[PDB]
């Protein structure tokens, strides 16, 4: 999750399987103009 | 692109028209394309 | 790391209250729902 600009923006990736030891890569899923203050998440 | 036009005969009324508004108080400079819409006093001093 | 989907959605904000912004994502099931809105929330949020 990351928020620039106005623009808030969302990548995400699913697999099957502490974490494991491996690598991958995650694609743009999700673009917003929410445009806010955004401080603490739940 | 930024556009600006004349409404002297759309938003001019003889008794006066205050349905417009605008903010002159905050405590921060303002982020770019945001937008806010509080209405809490701007606290100058120590009581609320 | 989950089986079932018991992790559901996510809330962002600034304060989490009817006073200001906040976005909720939700995903019962059915849909990616995305909704910002002036929206209130209590001590203990669940869904059943």
């Amino acid at each position: 999750f990351k928020n620039i600009d106005g623009y808030f923006k969302i990548y995400s990736k699913h697999t099957p399987i502490d974490l494991p030891q491996g690598f991958s890569a995650l694609e743009p899923l999700v673009d917003l103009p929410i445009g806010i203050n955004i401080t603490r998440f739940q | 692109c930024v556009i600006a036009w004349n409404s002297n005969k759309l938003d001019s009324k003889v008794s006066g028209n205050y349905n417009y508004l605008y903010r002159l108080f905050r405590k921060s400079n303002l982020k770019p394309f945001e937008r806010d819409i509080s209405t809490e006093i701007y606290q100058a001093g120590n009581k609320p | 790391i989950e089986k079932s989907n018991i992790i559901r959605g996510w809330i962002f904000g600034t304060t989490l209250d009817s006073k200001t912004q906040s976005l909720l994502i939700v995903n019962n099931a059915t849909n990616v729902v995305i909704k910002v809105c002036e929206f209130q929330f209590c001590n203990d949020p669940f869904l059943d």
